[PDB]
């Protein structure tokens, strides 16, 4: 009488990293969709929203330094703060320091421009089109 | 970078950054709906029962395991298998050092061991209480897995009859060791709790703990 | 096989050792 599914969720609780199981003690399939040591925690989303507004969008460097200890990828920023603000090309946004709740209403209305213009992909407004 | 494969004219050196932004453009929008889709939410190749641990076992404490282990299964492992990153690499003797004794009361052993270390595995496992029993040999191009056995498999867990000692390659030119073997090993325990130390993503099967600096 | 990001990295980089000749002119 050994239940082989509680023994797993039971057992990854008191062993696995904090990435693999999720409190709940099932399993993080979004871990291991991302080679190891890529992986983007969800406490690296938060640092990151945290750095634009203390360093704004362009300083990835600054940021880097602040946040992750020289440790992220300045490119795995570059991109990841597209997806915050729902477009493809940010170059507009540059050097801008952004609130927290100032990115959502500028993904939002990015997302929404995007679907006006059927040039919306992926929850990602496409400014740039190759 | 590399500095001699690139160009060094202005027509050239422009010509390959206007293509660059393209694949940009190209490579940001496939890692936005790859984001996108592992967001919300995708399922990966590994299956649920599953148990990883990403640790190096010089410095993970066993006994961490062993108390969690009696916790929740009620009892020691049943099968342990390994392949020891021989001399990325752990010195033979770290790998020697390993509490393997601690781990596993009664059952078997599996490891693999290339014809350099193939002595060594005998007498490493003879150390950890084992007794050599027999030898599963993979055809690719030979590599051979030693098995061992202590304490008591008398009990009717264990099947006396178990599958053909003999495997193959699932795939030519492959690296990776064969999945049969998780069979094998299904075959001789069914639903029996398991060890995999030096355990890789794709040695991830369920009913299986995995311990992996890579996992 | 690379990944998404490790291409966007070297394509990066190379974007800015090519600026940089670009920029050397
Ligand atoms: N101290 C340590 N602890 C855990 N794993 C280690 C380690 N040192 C090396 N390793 C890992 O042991 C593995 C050896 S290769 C294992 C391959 C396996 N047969 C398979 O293909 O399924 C490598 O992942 C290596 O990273």
């Amino acid at each position: 009488p050994l239940d082989f599914t509680q023994y797993a969720k039971n057992m990854r609780k008191d062993l696995s990293n904090q990435d693999i199981c999720l409190e709940d003690g099932a399993l993080n399939h979004s871990y291991f969709l991302t080679k190891k040591g890529q992986y983007w925690t969800p406490l690296n989303q938060k640092a990151l929203q945290r750095g634009i507004e203390l360093f704004g969008v362009g300083n990835w460097k600054e940021i880097n330094y602040d946040e992750f200890s020289g440790k992220a990828n300045i490119v795995e920023l570059e991109l990841r703060t597209c997806m915050i603000l729902g477009i493809n090309d940010i170059t507009e946004y540059y050097g801008k320091k952004i609130s927290e709740e100032e990115q959502e209403e500028i993904k939002k209305s990015n997302i929404a421009k995007g679907k006006k213009e059927n040039k919306l992909k992926d929850n990602i407004y496409q400014k740039l089109q190759q | 970078d590399y500095l001699d494969r690139l160009p060094k004219s202005k027509k050239g050196l422009q010509g390959l950054l206007q293509d660059i932004e393209k694949r940009i453009l190209h490579y940001k929008q496939l890692f936005f709906k790859e984001q996108n889709e592992i967001a919300n939410g995708k399922r990966s190749m590994v299956p649920d029962n599953s148990i990883p641990i990403c640790s190096d076992v010089t410095k993970l404490n066993f006994q961490a395991l062993i108390d969690a282990q009696m916790r929740h299964a009620g009892k020691m492992f049943d099968v342990i298998m390994m392949d020891p990153p021989w001399q990325d690499s752990l010195s033979d003797e770290k790998i020697q050092n390993m509490p393997i004794q601690s781990l596993q009361q009664d059952g078997f052993i599996f490891v693999w061991a290339i014809n350099a270390k193939y002595r060594v595995t005998i007498k490493m496992i003879e150390n950890w209480g084992y007794k050599l029993v027999d030898e599963i040999t993979w055809v690719k191009a030979k590599e051979s897995c030693l098995i061992g056995v202590k304490g008591d498999v008398d009990n009717g867990r264990f099947k006396k009859n178990i599958a053909s000692d003999v495997i193959f390659s699932e795939r030519r030119g492959q690296s990776q060791k064969p999945e049969e073997i998780y069979q094998y090993i299904n075959q001789l325990c069914p639903n029996g709790n398991y060890l995999e130390i030096f355990a890789r993503r794709n040695n991830l099967h369920d009913n299986w703990v995995s311990i992996g600096n890579e996992l | 096989k690379f990944t998404n990001l490790e291409i966007l990295t070297h394509l990066y980089n190379l974007k800015a050792e090519i600026v940089r000749r670009l920029a050397e002119q």
